């Protein structure tokens, strides 16, 4: 019974659509 | 005009609302155009928009409630009329697609 | 645990390949083409059931029926069996 | 539940092209050997039981289609309503109609 | 000298299709009750099928354009794996329906759920037979027709046999069941014509001077 | 031309399979057909109880299917493969009474 985290504006990863990414262990989207 | 193709594409569907949607979309994604909600809860949360599309074949317009109009994202019920409020939405995109009329 | 994996003498030992003998009973082709979907019905076994009141006790399959005998004797003159002798 | 567009689609045009349905009574996990899609599985794929059944229950409790249960088999119907609505979300109009309606031969 | 194997081929592909005819009569009977449906038979050609109706007004079930047999040949396509088209259905009529129990007792369902009394109805039958010929006719009624205490009455009228193998033939018997608010109302027919198909009963003679 | 052909017959009733028989060697006589091979008849036997439940005295019913099959093979060469239908439409179609043809 895990409960959602508030989604927000993680794409500010550049601070100008510099672009990068299209973290714990690297994981891909889902699978891995 | 514009608002009744849509209809036409949403029972085959083709357009998408809220961020992830869109981007997912924005990148990767065949995006044809989409009609923003036009700077609404933040001007930079679609800044992110137009930078990438002008970094990377949409325009805007003053009009979301229509958005959620020809978006099948408002209950009508069975007598073909408004029942809630017509949901906002933003993420605008377009992909099959299937206007020339406008332009 | 798509990652996991163990000695190879210990996967020397797997099952035979050859899949397994308990297949579903179908009469006819609409019955199938062959999270919780892992185990949901895992237990793969005969299920042959009559064809009418669909029970699993006490069906005939000889001669490849599949009816019960309560639902048998009701229509045992449509399909063609007579009481003689 | 999860049930997605595709499977609605490919429903609706068999009724249309049949106007019928001869399901079966089945609760197991399967796949129904007749209505087929294709898309993202990117082949023509059969759909399963149990969404099928979720949508045939939703039809007929909403009048489009009426059942007529004899052994272990469901007979669907469509009416001159559910005619009246497939038609919509297949992006139909009115002149067309369903095959049946025609001489089979 | 022979080999018992294939044979058992045209055997096993002989009951099939009886099969195939009974699940067929139980869905008509199901369905096909506004057209008075009486039985089916089948003539399993090699090209198509060809299915031949007992109904008292095929006009009903035949359907304006014939739509709803066409709609129902279709549907027997998917169940049978066969292709439609070549599903075709052909409808007959009845005439001496009176010589017929089930549509007799099919009318007497129809009367009962009306509440009409049981006394007038079965009478009404049993006229109806007489007057399109008949020798005998039973009838009769088991349930909760009154009190919580269940009891059957039986009306009838001229002589009804209920022995030997002519029972096989000359008397033709039908029942039905009737799910009422009291509770299952159980009802069932019987006529007996010994001169149908110009068949002569036994025991019978008849001397010329 | 010439095939070697064989007819089956297959039925659960003794009269219209004795009735088939005489129309069709009746219409083949100038084909070179010749009377049929009366088979083996096939007994289905089915015993169950009488009751739906174990009570009183235990009786059973004892049900039971005969099958009848007449086998003519003998157009083969009298016969090519147009000329065989016309055999097959002359006699009088019965509603339940399966017929096929190999060579």
């Amino acid at each position: 019974e895990p409960k959602k985290v508030r989604l927000a504006c993680l794409k500010y990863y550049t601070i100008k659509g510099d672009t990068a990414e299209p973290a714990r262990h690297a994981d891909r989207c889902h699978c891995g | 005009f514009l608002k009744e193709t849509f209809k036409r594409i949403h029972n085959m569907d083709g357009l998408v609302t809220g961020h992830r949607q869109v981007f997912k979309y924005l990148e990767r994604k065949r995006a044809k155009i989409c009609f923003l909600a036009s700077d609404c809860e933040e001007k930079q949360y679609a800044d992110i928009v137009e930078c990438l599309c002008k970094e990377y074949h949409l325009c805007k317009k003053f009009t979301r409630r229509t958005l959620g109009e020809l978006t099948g994202q408002v209950r009508c019920l069975a007598d073909s009329d408004k029942i809630i409020k017509v949901v906002p939405a933003s993420a605008c995109v377009i992909h099959n697609f299937v206007d020339v009329d406008s332009f | 645990r798509n990652l996991g994996s163990c000695g190879a003498e210990d996967l020397d030992s797997r099952v035979h390949p050859s899949t397994i003998f308990w297949p579903t009973e179908a009469d006819n082709i609409n019955l199938a083409s062959g999270m919780r979907e892992t185990e949901f019905c895992t237990h793969i076994a005969h299920k042959r059931e009559c064809r009418i009141c669909g029970n699993y006790n006490s069906v005939y399959r000889k001669y490849g029926l599949f009816i019960c005998r309560r639902c048998f004797k009701e229509n045992a003159g449509k399909i063609g069996f007579v009481k003689l002798h | 539940v999860h049930i997605p567009k595709a499977v609605y689609k490919a429903v609706y045009a068999h009724l249309y092209e049949n106007a019928s349905l001869a399901l079966k009574e089945y609760w197991r996990v399967g796949n129904v050997p007749g209505i087929t899609y294709v898309d993202e599985n990117g082949k023509l794929c059969n759909p399963t039981y149990l969404h099928v059944n979720c949508i045939m229950q939703s039809l007929e409790s909403r009048g489009v289609v009426k059942d007529t249960f004899a052994w272990r088999h469901h007979y669907y119907l469509l009416t001159e309503k559910g005619e009246q609505f497939i038609r919509k979300e297949l992006d139909l109009t009115d002149d067309v109609l369903p095959t049946p309606y025609s001489k089979p031969s | 000298i022979v080999r018992r194997d294939e044979e058992n081929v045209y055997y096993s592909k002989y009951l099939n299709d009886c099969i195939m005819e009974a699940e067929l009569h139980e869905f008509f009977s199901r369905e096909l009750v506004d057209a008075g449906y009486a039985s089916c038979s089948l003539c399993r050609t090699i090209d198509s099928i060809c299915v031949i109706i007992q109904c008292a007004e095929p006009e009903v079930v035949m359907g304006d354009n014939h739509y709803r047999l066409h709609k129902i040949e279709y549907l027997l396509a998917g169940r049978f794996m066969c292709d439609p088209k070549n599903f075709n259905i052909w409808v007959d009529k009845i005439i001496k329906r009176g010589l017929s129990a089930e549509i007799m007792v099919d009318n007497l369902r129809a009367k009962l759920e009306e509440a009409m009394p049981i006394r007038r109805a079965a009478y009404s039958i049993i006229r109806t037979a007489m007057r399109a010929g008949a020798a005998g006719c039973e009838v009769i009624v088991a349930g909760k027709l009154r009190a919580q205490r269940a009891r059957a009455n039986k009306f009838k009228e001229g002589c009804l046999i209920s022995t030997g193998h002519p029972k096989r033939i000359f008397l033709a018997e039908a029942t039905r069941h009737i799910k009422m608010r009291q509770g299952v109302i159980g009802v069932k027919v019987r006529i007996y014509n010994p001169n149908i198909r110009g068949a002569v009963m036994p025991d019978k003679i008849e001397i010329g001077a | 031309m010439h095939q070697k052909y064989t007819i089956i017959v297959v039925g659960k009733d003794l009269k219209l399979v004795e009735r088939y028989v005489k129309s069709i060697v009746k219409e083949g006589r100038a084909f070179g057909i010749s009377g049929p091979c009366r088979a083996p008849v096939r007994r289905l036997t089915i015993t169950t109880r009488k009751s739906p439940c174990g009570e009183g005295t235990n009786t059973w019913h004892r049900f039971e299917l005969r099958m009848y099959k007449r086998t003519f093979w003998v157009t083969c060469g009298g016969n090519d493969i147009s000329t065989i239908l016309s055999k097959t439409v002359v006699i009088p179609g019965i509603q339940v009474t399966v017929e096929v043809e190999e060579p």
